[PDB]
């Protein structure tokens, strides 16, 4: 007598019996029927695939803040940042040195970090000389620790001491790859080696030169002693004995080292350079290592070239992209648009909200050039975790933040009036 | 045995519920344990859907039902009464809703005789109703609000007003409060080939790129992506079709994540890739 | 521990199988059932994908692998010995299929060094290997046979002999035979932004309008469409996009219902609807 | 004479600015020698509060 109804309006309601439903809340959880909740409301909730640990600690957002320099944006009190000194270098600290992170990051530390005197000469010639080269040891140095297992090994396998001798050069080691040289009764080398780290036409020509003549006839000729002259030629790649054979079982990275310690064919930039061999080579698909290269590499197109990358893969963590347009833009070091800029601070400042770390997401709020919405966030944040946001997650963060006296006593207003009745 | 609608409260601490057994049930979650608190029951019918008012306007809590009757529960210390009741419409109450806190305190309520009502409040204990008949041709289904967007002198400044709203004849109409003081249809959106079941209005990113979803028992869920630069232009996307109709539709606040309810009991999340297609991030339950 | 490649004998009879482990694991179905028969080792590398050719040339089951080598087991009297190897590659061989059963007894073999090889099938104990180097740029994954279809006078029919090939470059090659005896790319197709995992090409319910569905990388299955006999054009159309890549995809013969394997190690069905609209038909697991 | 292993320690204790010179040092050239010698002559007013290396190595620049 009562399920006629049940019937009638299910049916006169085109309901099936598989009528199901879902809804986000306020707070961003989602509230699924499931038939685990006194009333059946599974309040399930939403996952920060955000894996990073140090963003759990208030060291972190506490002293990455005194990084900055905030005030209030032109069309209202919303505080928006005007200077950060803000280095990938910051990070590296809060990370672990076998991980590939601290390899992603150290990196970018490196191609995008400013370099610096440490005394102040100033013909511009030179400082500007200098900064040209510190940045350039920096990777080389990197990549040698980088290849440092992969070579090392690879060499305990040689009978062959001349090849022992062009592996040690692969690991820029000239010191060590001379001295079996001589040992070895295979002089003449040692002195080119001598001249390897240098950049002179004689030699160059000398080497090239040599290398014609040795396709006429004239075999029982090491690999090797051939490989070597060909690194003095300048470039090895794109030469009349290329090496670029090696992709067998080198790292491209191995290879990588060789153009820009051997392969300086031509005398400029080194983000132009970087792009050279790029060119010659396919780089390791899913790779973050290899994708920041490509962002080095790709100068002026920096922009384009991030927008075309993220479109492609998933190995730039969202925390990064973040944190490598602000380190980038405040810092004049490339080219960055707004649109995209707080594009991904959304991105990043959204994560921080699902795992309620509502500190940094207020924070990372103010990289927001677009003033409306920067209000309108802030406002949304502050008027819904007020409690939150208050006597212990150090004291003061919104102080901090040089966030509105109103909105704060606003907000904090409503919700003492709101918990007024609840009690 | 089978609820229909619940909804969080604001600042997160209540959850309001409804089943098809005529009781409206708030019950407590601190700490992630439900705890029951009143189960207000008054309705004829089933209970449809149910919305939270903001809490700028103390504690209240509307809930609509097949009843053809509205309800309004306010709070005066645990006193949870009912200070309104409406009972405008002849047929069923498919859904209700708020206006953006900023507008004032305006609900409303879509029926299924095909009309709309919009319960302004006012001084005291009085609501004036302006109604809009004949708005859907079979009834209506879903009200959505449009977020509240802002427009030198001292004024709170007239905000656009407008609230979607889909229906039983497949269109989704969108709507306006006239200068004067009533509500006009500023467009229709027929994309769906049967009854339109929900139609949600994503919050503005601050953003301008004003979104709505909806879905309906052909089993297709659009996202009407609009530029307005001044005019009227509503180009429907396609997110998905399922054999089986949807049945819900939310938005979550940040990334704009589309809750998909609906289909095999299984319930979806999407969100629109670099690319420009929503894609499922992942399946619930 | 975990197989890639398992494939039923016509006739459903058997189930051979292989995983990393370098093992081609030929088990018996009968009842519902699974019983094995043999460990045929003899990859250096783990095996790839297997492909039962057509008991019309008795029993036998071919199997490729990373070793760069490609097997073919036949079978007397229980007697399941190898009558066959080939290891005409020097990259490993992601993929293996044989021929419409009419052209004889062929087998497709699709290297990673971006070759293919052509083992056809003589009177004793030999295969001559019509191969095609730099088929694909980066190597190949996927091989599958373009459907036997025939085209006054006591002669079998020559054949189109076509079939597709996708790979590393994106480009899903379509391929043929020409009347003097070398294979040459037909046609080119470009839609997917990465590595093309699989390409299979739909069984012809005797209808003219051949398909071919393909996965790859970028989680996108397309379901690449001939309008009619003789005209080059291959219109792709998109089933559907998943946030993670698609490992496998597999025709239905009677519906031509799309298995599509990858993404959260889930597996879905598809039908393509009255409207022309892929959809998801339910998940399996 | 061995600058890999001395440039290698440079940078590791965060005095890299070196493991630059020391680069140049295998080399001939003149900008860097001045800029050596030039700033050594700076170094003999009022600030002498430097490592006695430090500038022991900018001595092997000089010439």
């Amino acid at each position: 007598d009562e399920i006629d109804n049940a019937k009638l309006i299910m049916k006169e309601r085109r309901f099936t019996a598989s009528y199901t439903f879902a809804k986000f809340s306020t707070g961003s959880m989602l509230l699924t029927k499931d038939i685990v909740g006194k009333s059946g409301v599974s309040i399930k909730r939403l996952p920060t695939e955000l894996q990073r640990k140090f963003l759990f600690d208030d060291v972190y957002l506490d002293k990455e803040i005194e990084k900055v320099t905030i005030e209030a944006r032109k069309s209202n009190p919303y505080p928006q940042i005007s200077e950060s000194s803000l280095l990938f270098k910051d990070a590296l600290d809060y990370m672990e040195k076998t991980s590939s992170d601290y390899n992603l990051w150290k990196l970018s530390s490196i191609l995008f970090d400013p370099v610096s005197y440490p005394y102040k000469t100033d013909n511009d010639q030179v400082k500007m000389a200098l900064l040209k080269k510190e940045r350039h040891c920096r990777l080389t140095s990197w990549i040698v620790s980088q290849i440092g297992p992969e070579i090392e090994e690879k060499i305990r396998n040689s009978s062959n001491e001349i090849e022992q001798i062009f592996l040690y050069l692969l690991l820029n080691d000239v010191v060590r790859a001379s001295k079996l040289a001589i040992e070895s009764k295979n002089g003449h080398l040692s002195v080119l080696i001598s001249y390897l780290g240098s950049n002179d036409p004689r030699i160059r020509d000398l080497a090239e030169l040599q290398l014609q003549k040795w396709s006429t006839g004239g075999c029982s000729i090491d690999k090797n002693i051939s490989k070597i002259y060909k690194l003095l030629s300048g470039s090895p790649f794109e030469g009349l004995f290329s090496l670029k054979e090696l992709e067998s079982e080198f790292s491209w990275l191995c290879l990588l080292n060789l153009t820009l310690c051997y392969g300086q064919i031509d005398e400029y930039s080194l983000e132009s350079l970087v792009q050279s061999h790029l060119d010659k080579f396919s780089l390791p698909y899913d790779d973050p290592i290899g994708v920041i290269f490509q962002l080095y590499a790709a100068n002026e197109n920096t922009e384009k070239l991030y927008k075309e990358v993220r479109q492609r893969t998933n190995a730039l963590d969202v925390q990064f992209c973040w944190y490598l347009i602000q380190t980038l833009r405040f810092n004049g070091t490339r080219v960055f648009s707004k649109e995209t800029s707080d594009e991904a601070t959304f991105a990043f400042a959204a994560q921080l909200e699902f795992a309620q770390l509502h500190g940094h997401s207020l924070f990372v709020s103010c990289f927001l050039n677009d003033d409306k919405a920067a209000e309108d966030t802030i406002k949304r944040l502050v008027m819904r975790e007020i409690t939150l946001l208050r006597a212990s997650t150090n004291d003061h963060i919104l102080n901090r933040l040089k966030i509105p006296s109103q909105l704060i006593f606003n907000a904090q207003a409503l919700k003492d009036r709101y918990e007024g009745n609840y009690l | 045995d089978m609820i229909h609608d619940a909804q969080m409260d604001y600042y997160g601490t209540r959850l309001a519920t409804c089943s098809s057994d005529r009781s409206v049930k708030i019950f407590d979650v601190r700490n992630g344990g439900q705890i029951l608190i009143a189960d207000l029951r008054g309705h004829e019918g089933p209970v449809w859907q149910v919305a939270w008012a903001h809490p700028m306007y103390g504690n209240i809590l509307a809930s609509c039902s097949y009843d053809r009757k509205v309800i309004i529960w306010r709070e005066e210390n645990g006193t949870w009464e009912k200070s309104h009741e409406h009972a405008g419409h002849d047929s069923s109450v498919n859904s209700v809703c708020w206006a953006p806190h900023d507008y004032g305190l305006i609900l409303a309520c879509g029926s299924s005789d095909g009309a709309i009502s919009l319960l302004t409040y006012t001084g005291e204990g009085q609501w004036e109703v302006k109604k809009i008949n004949n708005a859907h041709t079979i009834g209506c289904n879903a009200v959505s609000w449009a977020p509240a967007v802002v427009p030198p002198s001292g004024q709170k400044p007239n905000y656009i007003k407008r609230f979607a709203s889909g229906g039983c004849d497949n269109l989704i109409k969108l709507w306006k409060e006239e200068e004067d003081g009533q509500w006009k249809e500023e467009q229709k959106l027929e994309a769906h080939s049967d009854w339109v079941r929900d139609v949600a209005w994503a919050p503005s990113i601050g953003l301008p790129t004003s979104t709505i979803a909806s879905c309906s028992q052909d089993g297709r869920v659009f996202i009407w992506t609009c530029d307005d630069a001044s005019s009227n232009t509503w180009s429907p996307k396609l997110l998905h079709k399922f054999n089986d109709v949807v049945w819900h539709v939310s938005w979550s606040i940040t990334a704009n994540i589309l809750a998909v309810s609906g289909g095999d009991n299984k319930v979806t999340l999407w969100k629109e890739s670099v690319d420009g297609q929503w894609v499922c991030i992942s399946d619930v339950n």
